[PDB]
RNA sequence: UGGGAGAGGGUGGUGGAAUUCCCGGAGUAGCGGUGAAAUGCGCAGAUACCGGGAGGAACGCCGAUGGCGAAGGCAGCCACCUGGUCCACCCGUGACGCUGAGGCGCGAAAGCGUGGGGAGCAAACCGGAUUAGAUACCCGGGUAGUCCACGCCCUAAACG
RNA sequence: CCGAGGGUAGGGCCCGUGACUGGGGCGAAGUCGUAACAAGGUAGCUGUACCGGAAGGUGCGGCUGGA
RNA sequence: CUUCGUUCGGGACGAAG
RNA sequence: GUAAAACCGG
RNA sequence: UGGUUCGUGGAGCCAUGGGGGAAUCUGGGCGGACCACCGCCUAAGGCUAAGUACUCCGGGUGACCGAUAGCGCACCAGUAC
RNA sequence: GAGCUAGCCCUGGCCAGGGUGAAGCUGGGGUGAGACCCAGUGGAGGCCCGAACCGGUGGGGGAUGCAAACCCCUCGGAUGA
RNA sequence: GAAUGCCGGCAUGAGUAACGAUAAAGAGGGUGAGAAUCCCUCUCGCCGUAAGCCCAAGGGUUCCUACGCAAUGGUCGUCAGCGUAGGGUUAGGCGGGACCUAAGGUGAAGCCGAAAGGCGUAGCCGAAGGGCAGCCGGUUAAUAUUCCGGCCCUUCCCGCAGGUGCGAUGGGGGGACGCUCUAGGCUAGGGGGACCGGAGCCAUGGACGAGCCCGGCCAGAAGCGCAGGGUGGGAGGUAGGCAAAUCCGCCUCCCAACAAGCUCUGCGUGGUGGGGAAGCCCGUACGGGUGACAACCCCCCGAAGCCAGGGAGCCAAGAAAAGCCUCUAAGCACAACCUGCGGGAACCCGUACCGCAAACCGACACAGGUGGGCGGGUGCAAGAGCACUCAGGCGCGCGGGAGAACCCUCGCCAAGGAACUCUGCAAGUUGGCCCCGUAACUUCGGGAGAAGGGGUGCUCCCUGGGGUGAUGAGCCCCGGGGAGCCGCAGUGAACAGGCUCUGGCGACUGUUUACCAAAAACACAGCUCUCUGCGAACUCGUAAGAGGAGGUAUAGGGAGCGACGCUUGCCCGGUGCCGGAAGGUCAAGGGGAGGGGUGCAAGCCCCGAACCGAAGCCCCGGUGAACGGCGGCCGUAACUAUAACGGUCCUAAGGUAGCGAAAUUCCUUGUCGGGUAAGUUCCGACCUGCACGAAAAGCGUAACGACCGGAGCGCUGUCUCGGCGAGGG
RNA sequence: CGAUGUCGGCUCGUCGCAUCCUGGGGCUGAAGAAGGUCCCAAGGGUUGGGCUGUUCGCCCAUUAAAGCGGCACGCGAGCUG
């Protein structure tokens, strides 16, 4: 539902900000919050490794709950919904019936008061962890661990779903969001449903700054660069690339494949 | 406009001054070569 | 008041046949295609056969000189929501009616915007034949589109 | 004060004209193809979109002004 | 370029040069 | 269920 | 691969990173690929003065300098700056 | 050597004064319900003018300079990258 | 005797340029051997959101006083920020530390590296951040929130007095937070006053008058008063806050929905303490006395500061730990903790002075640079703008004359107005506020301050709103109407757009070559391709490890294009990339046919052919928003001309759409049309595109631009064509 | 080449004459007027604009005429750029 500006700047003609219509509560829990290194891109040596990053507003990390078996049995209540400034997704009070509160990521058609609940009992309905041993073949699902009791590693931004297309043994078979088709094994937990704020894909930015509130810093070109630089710098007037399209490292960046050919993780791969 | 020399006082002594030389073997070598020198002042004398 | 018929509309779900693709078994010197051929596909193991898996679209028989709708149009099945219409009883209001310049809403297909999806078909495009020449008819590939949600476009042999 | 009218600045409508350019109509009997009329040799027509020297062709849906 | 053959005639096509 | 195309005449 | 004069050369000898992997005097190494004979040594533990190098320091000496020379400094010089 | 400068992290501060008047609400108009239309309130924006502050557009002076980047007039930004 | 030789000394320019902002000086009197330059007085000018005060950094004795002038001072100097000597910096309450954490640094455990060393959880260090208890005056030549006076407070330690289960680095709460806009009530600050208190003055024509001039405060405990912030109170149940909890969290019924009540600040009043002008009289360069028993009152403006953790809206979603409160654990409950009182103890470092500058950074007493707070009044609509001026500080450390050329910085001009010139370069026109009125075009916001106009002062009268005051006088902020006065002229000074038409490029705000280029370059939202399933890809690093990211395909990396509208055509022959368990080729290795060297031989040691041998390459396909590329020659139509048409060679294919003498066009000032009297430029066309063309994007596009070009209007010393005056040389 | 700053414009001139004008003259297919061509002659003069960086050139409006060349394609310790 998301809003639209009138132009009454240049810039207010293209931005459009999200609606924020679920999101009930406008300040976070403060035992479940603590501060964000920023980094710049710059690693434990000082140097830049990410570059054009920097700059942000400041943020306040939200601990989310990434396992939800820790809480077998134990149901919860949706207290409130809220904005994460940390990922893509919304967030989701829980309330348990101990008196935990726990930061979930937040499914699409989640509505605030209601019982959610993980184990294998943990019937199929949205908000509720499970074994992908045991949630119906041919249900759309989130937040699912890749390797059993690890941490929810997949499927984890905003509007993005796997769904599960087989079982075979211990290991089911997921589509993901990417059309990987992929074998995860069955005691991995799964949050079931897809994940929405899914009007995220139709944000417009609207003008540079925008950019800049995120930590995303301009990104120079290497046609804009010289040949110390980049292998695209060079050339009096513009000139086209050169060369096969390539990194400031060298590596090229029209096609070339660097999945690990002998990765261990390739035989329980399918597809793309 | 505006110079080259800005100082401080806090900066002259965690950069020149004499810890600073005793952390690195390439500043304990500094030291050396001014004893051997002759040197009033080691490091850069700062209240 | 009491019933009836119907692909009337919207939403959610769901059943099978078939095409294509992936995997496994077995199996060979050809398969598709045409008026005839050719492009193409195939000993790198194809077509044809069996078994498993994925995905999309349309719903065979019923089924027509049928039905519904104001028109465009509507066809597997199930549930919900809902409009229109017909009959019987002659119970009530009691002339409350007919049409309708503007307005408002709906409006096949193609096309446009945003995202999704894409098995088959297939503008444009590429070949191979035909021809004197082919920007065509025929054949082999094939991108939008065709499907969905939202918003547009307002057209027709929208015909009885 | 008003005031015929003169002046300054900016709008609206109309007419004549204009390098160049689009298509229309009529001509001498020109050039290129064969689109339609008979199943006109791919039934024809139409809305739309694309493409093509050009009539036109194809895709989607529609019509009988054809079987 | 030329002669013949098919055609009502032309163009196409067929055969000898 | 159909049947390769084969133009034109001041 | 390194060392030795040895830069792959007929390339031994001495050390080694990787792989295989013995024996205890009838055992093992070497004598410049290798083999026979003939000889020389006894690896896979360690220590060991003297004779050798240097001059912060002290002394003696000089066909060494004599304040632009001699150490950057004869003078409160690694100072002023 | 990041006491200049470039970027980034942590923690503080600064931006006089005026205009323009988005969204949203309130009342009314409208509708079957709406979309929508008026006012009023509202105070949005890499909005406008313009001092501090940040710059350095054009010209003139300066050229053994006040200055190894200056001065006068003028100009750009000035709630935001 | 030379090496633009090295070191030192001294000449030339030459008594020349210059003596460091054009804010400005003059006189009288002192001291002195020596006065334009030092002291005093009078007059004049300059600053006054500073050129005036208070801090931080930096500097380190420059502060004060006494004696001096050899050098320093761009002149002098009796002076000094200079030489000699003496003095001067006084803290439980101010800043910092015996408190705390941030980035970051360090680092027991632990990981890694030939060595040196690199990481690294807890912990530690780490501050203009959080925490914590002093305000007002008076004294010194020089210190004071430090000494003194008055009035309030903060910790510990020891005692009694009264209460309770006390009790940790452990649990919880709290501290605790963004941006923008803002209500209520105060305060700082300011204005006025017929009211109050003051030495004094009627000047020069008038005035002894509600006359002129000066000043009418500050702090301050308990207690009140006014604003305002935090917060529910009981009862059960409990599996969570890594042991235990009565605490917290969660669940369930009752009492308010409220600040009602508890605290906690701010602001008034408050026991009391202090201050107190202008003028005059003096003896210093600095000050003192008097004026005074000082008065210390009332209205109005009013904060960006205070109550403060206030409220509302928004998205970009906004530090940590300690102090504080509460809870229990061992242990302790003759302890311990809390409240009140009494007594006692309260350390280390800094404190002078400059501090937009002559004392910091620029070799200088250098027109440059340097963070925070205060920054008065009047008028211009407002304002930290501009002009003048309180307090306060200055006339910038060479002067005196002259009145040439010439230069700088100004002022004005007949007639013409761009004829100047590469170009209206420069300079002038315009200029603030109020009210009329405003085009093409458009993305419906804009363009717009379009353009072009009218008014603006002063006096008199009537009259409408507010706010503070009782609904009222007054005081303050807004209007309306009528009548009249003066001047060339009423934002009368200062500060304050010239406009319009039309193209090129870039959408836009923004960024850039510190120190010759600010742009059409970069960046930018947005489009596409490609990689990446998480110990992800990519990056830094030998490694450990880290960024990515405490992210997870709506995410992250790389590349090109660069809002938006309509679109992005053909070629996969070579290169790149992607996909192929066939085949050819290919190293180590396996393999041993066979041959060789030595032995009397068992043996030892060498070559060494078939064959099995990976990636890669060859090969087979695909792929352009991957590297790239995208033709030539003839004939042909009722007048020439031209070629819809056809033939032919080659290529992998032979530039499609849209533009086109272009930021691309050589011949070229192409050829027409328009502007002009005249147009190598400009605009609109034709296409003969040397040598446009679709994401090194194509063509357009409103708005935007200190970009680049053309034109007109206004106006001007730019010019015809100069002239005169001013100040600094 | 241990530096001789280059085009064009402005300012400032000066020189040569193979003379554009004005002055004198011969011939003429010189009736007159106006011309053509040649000789003598440098004393003076040789306009203002549109275009373009232009030198040059093409135009516009005049003129008695709208002269050609040299002086480092004169002239940047004179200027512009
Ligand atoms: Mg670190
Ligand atoms: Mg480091
Ligand atoms: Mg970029
Ligand atoms: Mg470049
Ligand atoms: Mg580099
Ligand atoms: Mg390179
Ligand atoms: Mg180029
Ligand atoms: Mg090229
Ligand atoms: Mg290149
Ligand atoms: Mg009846
Ligand atoms: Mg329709
Ligand atoms: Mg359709
Ligand atoms: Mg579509
Ligand atoms: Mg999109
Ligand atoms: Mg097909
Ligand atoms: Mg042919
Ligand atoms: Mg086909
Ligand atoms: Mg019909
Ligand atoms: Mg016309
Ligand atoms: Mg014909
Ligand atoms: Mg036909
Ligand atoms: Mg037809
Ligand atoms: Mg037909
Ligand atoms: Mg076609
Ligand atoms: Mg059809
Ligand atoms: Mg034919
Ligand atoms: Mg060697
Ligand atoms: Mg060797
Ligand atoms: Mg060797
Ligand atoms: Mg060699
Ligand atoms: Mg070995
Ligand atoms: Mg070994
Ligand atoms: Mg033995
Ligand atoms: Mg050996
Ligand atoms: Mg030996
Ligand atoms: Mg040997
Ligand atoms: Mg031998
Ligand atoms: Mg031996
Ligand atoms: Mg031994
Ligand atoms: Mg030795
Ligand atoms: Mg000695
Ligand atoms: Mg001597
Ligand atoms: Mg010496
Ligand atoms: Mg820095
Ligand atoms: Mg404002
Ligand atoms: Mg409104
Ligand atoms: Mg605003
Ligand atoms: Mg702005
Ligand atoms: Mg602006
Ligand atoms: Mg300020
Ligand atoms: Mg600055
Ligand atoms: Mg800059
Ligand atoms: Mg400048
Ligand atoms: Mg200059
Ligand atoms: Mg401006
Ligand atoms: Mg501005
Ligand atoms: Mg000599
Ligand atoms: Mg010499
Ligand atoms: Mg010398
Ligand atoms: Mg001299
Ligand atoms: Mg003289
Ligand atoms: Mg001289
Ligand atoms: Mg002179
Ligand atoms: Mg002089
Ligand atoms: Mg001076
Ligand atoms: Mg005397
Ligand atoms: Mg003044
Ligand atoms: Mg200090
Ligand atoms: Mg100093
Ligand atoms: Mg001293
Ligand atoms: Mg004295
Ligand atoms: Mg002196
Ligand atoms: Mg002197
Ligand atoms: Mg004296
Ligand atoms: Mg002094
Ligand atoms: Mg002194
Ligand atoms: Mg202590
Ligand atoms: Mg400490
Ligand atoms: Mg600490
Ligand atoms: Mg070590
Ligand atoms: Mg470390
Ligand atoms: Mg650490
Ligand atoms: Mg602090
Ligand atoms: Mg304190
Ligand atoms: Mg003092
Ligand atoms: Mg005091
Ligand atoms: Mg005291
Ligand atoms: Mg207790
Ligand atoms: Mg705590
Ligand atoms: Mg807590
Ligand atoms: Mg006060
Ligand atoms: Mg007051
Ligand atoms: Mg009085
Ligand atoms: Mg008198
Ligand atoms: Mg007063
Ligand atoms: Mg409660
Ligand atoms: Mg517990
Ligand atoms: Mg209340
Ligand atoms: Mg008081
Ligand atoms: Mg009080
Ligand atoms: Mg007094
Ligand atoms: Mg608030
Ligand atoms: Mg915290
Ligand atoms: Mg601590
Ligand atoms: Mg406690
Ligand atoms: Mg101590
Ligand atoms: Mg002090
Ligand atoms: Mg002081
Ligand atoms: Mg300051
Ligand atoms: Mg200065
Ligand atoms: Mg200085
Ligand atoms: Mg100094
Ligand atoms: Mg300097
Ligand atoms: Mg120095
Ligand atoms: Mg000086
Ligand atoms: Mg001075
Ligand atoms: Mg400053
Ligand atoms: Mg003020
Ligand atoms: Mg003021
Ligand atoms: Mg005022
Ligand atoms: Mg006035
Ligand atoms: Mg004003
Ligand atoms: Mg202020
Ligand atoms: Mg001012
Ligand atoms: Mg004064
Ligand atoms: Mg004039
Ligand atoms: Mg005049
Ligand atoms: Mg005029
Ligand atoms: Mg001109
Ligand atoms: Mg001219
Ligand atoms: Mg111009
Ligand atoms: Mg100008
Ligand atoms: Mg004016
Ligand atoms: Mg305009
Ligand atoms: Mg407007
Ligand atoms: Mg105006
Ligand atoms: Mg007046
Ligand atoms: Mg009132
Ligand atoms: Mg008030
Ligand atoms: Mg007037
Ligand atoms: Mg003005
Ligand atoms: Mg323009
Ligand atoms: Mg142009
Ligand atoms: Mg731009
Ligand atoms: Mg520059
Ligand atoms: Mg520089
Ligand atoms: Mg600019
Ligand atoms: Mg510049
Ligand atoms: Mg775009
Ligand atoms: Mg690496
Ligand atoms: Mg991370
Ligand atoms: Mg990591
Ligand atoms: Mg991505
Ligand atoms: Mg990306
Ligand atoms: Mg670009
Ligand atoms: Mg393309
Ligand atoms: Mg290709
Ligand atoms: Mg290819
Ligand atoms: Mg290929
Ligand atoms: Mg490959
Ligand atoms: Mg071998
Ligand atoms: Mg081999
Ligand atoms: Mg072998
Ligand atoms: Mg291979
Ligand atoms: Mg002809
Ligand atoms: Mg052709
Ligand atoms: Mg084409
Ligand atoms: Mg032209
Ligand atoms: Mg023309
Ligand atoms: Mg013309
Ligand atoms: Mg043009
Ligand atoms: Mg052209
Ligand atoms: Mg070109
Ligand atoms: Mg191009
Ligand atoms: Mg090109
Ligand atoms: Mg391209
Ligand atoms: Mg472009
Ligand atoms: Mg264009
Ligand atoms: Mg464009
Ligand atoms: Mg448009
Ligand atoms: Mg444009
Ligand atoms: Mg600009
Ligand atoms: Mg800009
Ligand atoms: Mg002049
Ligand atoms: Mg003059
Ligand atoms: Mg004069
Ligand atoms: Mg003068
Ligand atoms: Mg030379
Ligand atoms: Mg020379
Ligand atoms: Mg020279
Ligand atoms: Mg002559
Ligand atoms: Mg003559
Ligand atoms: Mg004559
Ligand atoms: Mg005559
Ligand atoms: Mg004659
Ligand atoms: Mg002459
Ligand atoms: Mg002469
Ligand atoms: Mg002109
Ligand atoms: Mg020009
Ligand atoms: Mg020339
Ligand atoms: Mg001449
Ligand atoms: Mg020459
Ligand atoms: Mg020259
Ligand atoms: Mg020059
Ligand atoms: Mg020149
Ligand atoms: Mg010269
Ligand atoms: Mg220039
Ligand atoms: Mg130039």
């Amino acid at each position: 539902a998301v809003k639209k500006f009138k132009p009454y700047t240049p810039s207010r003609r293209f931005m459009t900000v999200a609606d924020f219509s679920e999101i009930t509560k406008t300040e976070p829990e403060k035992s479940l919050v603590k501060p964000l290194k920023k980094t710049g891109g710059r690693n434990n040596q000082g140097r830049i490794t990410v570059r054009f990053r920097g700059g942000g507003h400041k943020r306040l990390y939200r601990i989310i709950d990434f396992k939800r078996w820790d809480k077998v049995g134990i149901p919860a209540k949706v207290a409130a919904i809220e904005y994460d400034p940390n990922r893509s997704a919304r967030i989701a009070l829980l309330h348990y019936v101990d008196g935990e509160k726990r930061y979930i990521i937040a499914p699409d058609g989640l509505q605030v008061g209601q019982q959610v609940v993980a184990g294998p009992d943990a019937p199929i309905q949205v908000g509720n962890a499970l074994p992908l041993r045991f949630i119906p073949v041919g249900t759309v699902v989130h937040a699912v661990e890749l390797e059993p009791k690890k941490g929810a590693k997949l499927a984890r931004a905003a509007g993005t779903s796997a769904q599960i297309q087989g079982r075979e043994g211990d290991y089911v078979i997921l589509r993901l969001p990417s059309g990987e088709l992929r074998k995860v094994h069955g005691e991995c937990y799964a949050t079931v449903g897809a994940v929405g704020n899914a009007d995220h894909k139709n944000i417009v930015l609207g003008k540079a700054g925008r950019s800049r509130w995120l930590g995303r810093r301009p990104h120079v070109r290497g046609a804009a660069m010289n040949p110390v630089d980049h292998p695209h710098g060079g050339g009096e007037g513009r000139a086209p690339r050169g060369r096969p399209p390539a990194s400031p490292w060298g590596w090229q960046t029209k096609g070339l494949k660097t999945r690990k050919r002998r990765k261990p993780s390739s035989r329980f791969i399918i597809a793309r | 406009m505006k110079r080259t020399w800005q100082p401080n006082r806090r900066k002259r002594a965690k950069t020149h001054g004499f810890r600073a030389r005793m952390r690195t073997p390439g500043g304990r070598k500094v030291l050396k070569r001014r004893r051997q020198k002759g040197r009033w002042r080691l490091t850069p004398a700062v209240r």
